[PDB]
């Protein structure tokens, strides 16, 4: 990316093969490069602990004449990540029909063998993935651009709850500033 | 507004934002099997949310020139989570089915589809005579495609489009329990079907309950867009399933 | 002059601590560290129309 | 009561989660539209089934009172008990919270803030290297000066302004547990700001930013007449801890890496770090 | 008389006609996770008796020179009916267990063994530091034999028998949930074993609940018999089984 | 009451014996069958005659409170005030219980505890022995720093991560009384689990064992600023001291010596010591 | 909020004691070293039919 703000919008075109992911992610919502920076990422990354479950919300921002679905699954921890929407759509997931309105909402479940986990997540509490693959396909009419983007944005619900205060690894100092 | 709808099935959900209303098979919503109707001793199961939840089953291409589809159920799920093992497992088994089709595409599109769920859909062969195997008409979730012109080949079915693969007008169809999807106004259907048999219970691999039908009425048109066909999915969930008789796998 | 108030509980679960003021200034005292309400509707829902979830939002 | 009286608080707990079942309707809670700028407060009971879950967990360390009731440090200096510099005998630091950076971002997550104060004093003392360090030397004192703004200020280490009649102070022996006081809210505004934009003169020129409202005072230190054959040097440490806290409007917290005291000076920096694709969930 | 006993799980029965008393756990009887214990959110699937039911774990010889053997749950019976499709295509899971082992023989032969259930049973590598893969200790339904002398192979347990493989004095076993084999008075063994551990759930293949071993203390003998060995056979049913967290198969 | 209430416990004692005398029948009190895994319940009364006793004796000191509510040590480490290396300089322990032998197999008779914890720090300093040990220095200072799992760690005597805002600390003073402070029940399951058969990956590889449920964090200790002319060298002692403990499923005692912090191999033992033959009696 | 108790006995035998807890942490507190409740049913007698000691075990 040599425009940061490329960073934030996920591409979509018209034509594309019949099933096809569109993005790809791990659910470690203080440690993933992805959301580590988030507003969440960075209240999370004050403490060791955490638990509850989260909201993702995808928003199309293309035009008012494209339409399309997608399917959007989130696969609890295993020994192998989705390949396939054949595979994706055995777990949790949401059929998203594009129309008025804009914005859908993926509610992740909290789904876990202790009441707790560790933001420094390793093997041993792993949270699982999220993936995205198209439904049915983009589709626009005559006169439209052949691209469009997606966002997404990241929340805890009203479940969520934190522990252990610790140091954040983001800031750090050579000298004393002056 | 009314031309909203969602339906929650196990840990799956769908939402159409553009959509008609529901129709439920004859009247009749899914249920399980009462104390008074059954034959069957042993106790059933009922493994509930593990086997009723929404199963996408592939995905095809509308072209200018296509014809026609079937799925036949419930072959088509043979192989599909849990519900597939419990078919293999056990001797017997019942449920009812939602059935939803997605096919979406601009103001700029035409076209029609009928969609229809046929009970006890049996098929001539190509040829007056002969047999044909089990391959022709079911072989999982693939879905099959009619013809316009006569079949010729012995070894598959008689697709010839205007008599439905059954020696009947394909314009009377409109009896069985169906959806239309007009471009112009929707973009889904869905069908609620309640278990229809001669029988309390039936085994799932010999016998096919119903068939899933997708004929385009009026042929897709469009004109200068860069999208050259316009994809139809097919999402199918289990409702009330039980199961009865265990024994080796395999069936 | 003695407060007594409940402490957090703790493993194995008299629940019961005392306190008592010993200086004259109220910025002498021991931090409140037991306060626990909390509202979020000021930064989730600033919104001027009430909105129902179960509702569609825009018409 | 007079002798005895109860105070009762309680526990709060997070909201529990409660049976759903298949639904099939018009309503449609996952739908919304961003655009309103309202949060979607959707939970999975609406687009899942779940079983009915009694949390008792609650959110009792996340509150501001105990997010910020840590002691931390906020500077050091070192001072000698003798030299020939008289300028290196004793330290004089103006106030501020911007010195050290981790309570500097911990701090600037909020835009106003009102508050309490408890300070704690650490000093420790060392003989410095040399050819012959064979000496006796009875234990040292020290002596802790806060001054107001516009009051005296000392010049060196026997100067007359180390006798406060008005100034407080504190004397402490080496050996002892360290020094502690509490503060109260000395703001002449009714909240402390770490952020103005603003100017200083009113025709919008002079100094910029926060450092025009930096105007605490100063803190200065000293052997109190400890003077050693041999050179001894002393590091002092500072420790704040807000007490009764209150904050308003939250904001984002900081991305780049400090570079001055006394200003938001930065550098540009990636959002975020990089993977091969946007596919890619491997290690 | 209550030297005869009857379990009926599921389509299944055991019937006992010489045998000791049922011994139950830690004193509790197995049950569902409650609604204020739980964790996880999503609804469970229950099988029922789909899955709680007796499956026999293939078959042993006990020899005059045999030393004992071991097996280790829930991998034991991974692949065996729907308990292991559950299991594979499941996050979560939960279940107590009903061993029985049957061991008969005539009236003129001699011998004693030991049937305990040891929970959280972690074993030692033959060699000090090193690291062993998991098919050491557990390959299926598969026994896996004790040995009289010192290990001395890198890629395998520690099976000296006077340890257990766990360096604690084999004699003192008695601690845990177990049952005497005694060929004078019994046949069987009966144990009920609920679900012990630190979590309300775990994953069924990456943890070991527990690990069940039989040692002879006593060694068989006979004289002047056609009967070379006495068969031994080990038949578990799963109790009160849950799942949770459903995703692709395979773990 | 409200200023004082009165709580009520008990005394239990042992069972007494009752008198018994002279009985013919056809029950059988000492004729049992140990394959019910059944523990027989028969006592001196139910074979032989026997007086009445009055028995005072109670089971107090046996509780599982009482029984590991005993401080001891778990770990010892030395670092020097002034040293060419510089991680000699600093301690950095990643805690754990499995360190010292008589605390581990304390602990190792139950497969699950839950518990809070008292810690307490013995900290203690010589001189370095040399050509030349002539030196005047004051009281030195030591700070002990804890990091839960994810925080910075500190890479040198004198680096940034030392000015904890968040991590908790203490600072100390030779001369005064051992530090000392309480823990909580921090683990993440309902229970601390001595012993785990499983893996970490879930196709059963990677690590095994207990290690893979050790993420307590770790402790770090300096001299605060310190520095003499010459090496002097301080040891720290660790001691823990379980509180309000809860026990749950014992196991057998371990017979083999330990040879790994981490794991459980060991080297076959014999069950016990021999004797000349079965009869023998004598010493 | 001061708690009295009985305290052990000893040699010679106001055997009371008052206690206080000053923080407002339950982990704070003292040992709770004075519970003397048990139970070996749990471990000696896991059987499932209740098994008579004065009758024959087996029949
Ligand atoms: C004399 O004993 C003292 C004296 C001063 C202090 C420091 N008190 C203090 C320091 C900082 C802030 C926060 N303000 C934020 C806006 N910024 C412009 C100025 C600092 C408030 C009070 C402690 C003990
Ligand atoms: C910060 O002040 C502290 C920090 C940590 C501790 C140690 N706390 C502690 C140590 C050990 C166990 C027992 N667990 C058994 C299972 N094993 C895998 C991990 C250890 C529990 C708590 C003390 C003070
Ligand atoms: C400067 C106040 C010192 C107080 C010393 C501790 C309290 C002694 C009195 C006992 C408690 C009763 C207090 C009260 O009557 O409110
Ligand atoms: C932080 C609490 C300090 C308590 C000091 C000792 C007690 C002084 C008051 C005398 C006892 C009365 C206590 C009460 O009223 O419950």
């Amino acid at each position: 990316t040599t425009d940061q703000m490329e960073m934030f919008r996920i591409p979509v075109t018209i034509n594309a093969p019949l099933q096809q992911q569109v993005f790809g992610l791990r659910l470690q919502p203080g440690l993933d490069s992805v959301f580590k920076h988030t507003l969440l990422g960075e209240i999370l990354n004050y403490y060791a602990h955490w638990s509850g479950s989260m909201k993702l919300t995808f928003v199309f921002c293309g035009s008012a004449m494209a339409t399309g679905k997608f399917l959007i699954a989130y696969s609890p921890p295993g020994a192998n990540p989705p390949k396939t929407r054949k595979d994706a759509m055995l777990g949790t997931h949401i059929i998203w029909d594009i129309g008025l309105q804009s914005s859908c909402v993926l509610c992740v479940p909290w789904i876990s063998q202790t009441h707790y986990r560790l933001v420094q997540q390793d093997e041993y509490t792993s949270a699982g993935y999220v993936t995205c693959w198209y439904q049915t396909g983009m589709i626009v009419p005559p006169g439209t651009p052949n691209s469009s983007s997606i966002m997404c944005f990241a929340s805890a619900c009203n479940d969520f709850s934190v522990r252990m205060l610790r140091d954040t690894p983001f800031i750090s100092q050579d000298n004393k500033l002056q | 507004s009314d031309r909203v709808r969602s339906i929650t099935l196990g840990n799956s959900t769908i939402t159409t934002q553009e959509c008609a209303n529901v129709v439920v098979g004859y009247g009749r919503w899914p249920t399980y099997l009462r104390d008074d109707e059954a034959t069957a001793e042993d106790q059933p199961t009922q493994p509930d949310v593990a086997t009723c939840r929404f199963y996408t089953l592939d995905s095809i291409k509308w072209e200018k020139g296509s014809v026609g589809w079937w799925w036949k159920f419930p072959e088509a799920l043979s192989d599909m989570g849990l519900f597939g093992q419990n078919m293999q497992y056990h001797y017997l088994g019942r449920a009812g089915y939602t059935i939803h089709v997605q096919c979406n595409a601009s103001k700029f599109h035409q076209g029609c589809l009928l969609v229809v769920c046929v009970p006890e859909a049996e098929m001539g062969g190509a040829v007056v005579g002969q047999a044909f195997s089990a391959t022709a008409m079911a072989n999982g979730d693939k879905a099959y495609e009619f013809t316009s012109a006569t079949q010729s080949d012995q070894t598959k079915v008689q697709t010839a489009i205007h008599n439905a693969g059954m020696g009947v007008g394909v314009g009377n169809l409109t009896i069985y329990p169906h959806q239309w999807i007009n471009l112009r106004t929707n973009n889904s259907a869905t069908i609620v079907m309640p278990y229809i048999n001669s029988v309390p219970m039936d085994n799932m691999f010999r016998h096919y309950n119903f068939t899933l039908m997708v004929i385009p009425f009026v042929k897709l048109d469009y004109a200068d867009t860069a999208s050259t066909y316009v994809p139809i999915t097919v999402t199918v969930a289990p409702m009330c399933a039980e199961y009865n008789g265990l024994r080796l796998a395999q069936a | 002059g003695a407060q007594v108030s409940t402490q957090k509980t703790g493993a194995h679960e008299i629940i019961h601590y005392t306190n008592i003021n010993y200086y004259k200034d109220a910025a002498s005292n021991s931090a409140n560290r037991q306060d626990f309400t909390q509202d979020p509707s000021k930064f989730t829902e600033p919104v001027k129309d009430v909105m129902i979830k179960s509702l569609p939002a825009l018409n | 009561g007079d002798v005895e009286e109860a105070i009762e608080r309680a526990v709060v707990h997070v909201a529990d989660t409660m049976r759903s079942g298949p639904s099939n309707s018009a309503s449609v809670p996952a739908l919304t539209a961003v655009e309103t700028g309202h949060t979607s407060q959707v939970t999975p009971s609406d687009t899942m089934q779940t079983r009915h879950v009694k949390n008792y967990h609650s959110r009792s360390e996340s509150t501001v009172e105990n997010f910020l009731g840590r002691s931390a440090c906020v500077y050091m200096e070192e001072y000698k008990t003798t030299d020939n510099d008289v300028n290196k005998k004793f330290v004089a630091w103006p106030i501020n919270t911007k010195q050290m950076v981790q309570m500097r971002r911990k701090l600037e997550m909020f835009t106003y803030l009102r508050f309490d104060m408890e300070v704690t004093f650490v000093i420790t003392s060392r003989q410095d290297p040399g050819t012959t360090l064979a000496q006796d030397m009875p234990v040292l004192t020290h002596q802790i000066m806060y001054v107001p703004p516009g009051g005296p200020i000392p010049a060196k280490v026997d100067d007359y302004a180390w006798q406060t009649s008005t100034n407080p102070s504190i004397f402490w022996t080496e050996g002892n547990a360290p020094a502690r006081m509490s503060i109260p809210f000395i703001s002449i505004g009714n909240a402390y700001s770490n952020f103005y934009d603003g100017w200083s003169n009113f025709d919008q020129r002079g100094s910029y930013g926060y450092n025009t409202l930096n105007n605490l005072g100063h803190i200065y230190v000293r052997h109190v007449s400890g003077s050693s054959p041999h050179p001894i040097t002393s590091t002092i440490r500072v420790y704040f801890k807000p007490k009764h806290t209150r904050a308003w409007v939250p904001r984002p917290p900081r991305l780049c890496q400090y570079k001055k005291a006394f200003s938001v000076d930065f550098t540009p920096t990636p959002i975020t770090d990089t993977r091969k694709d946007i596919n890619t969930v491997t290690t």
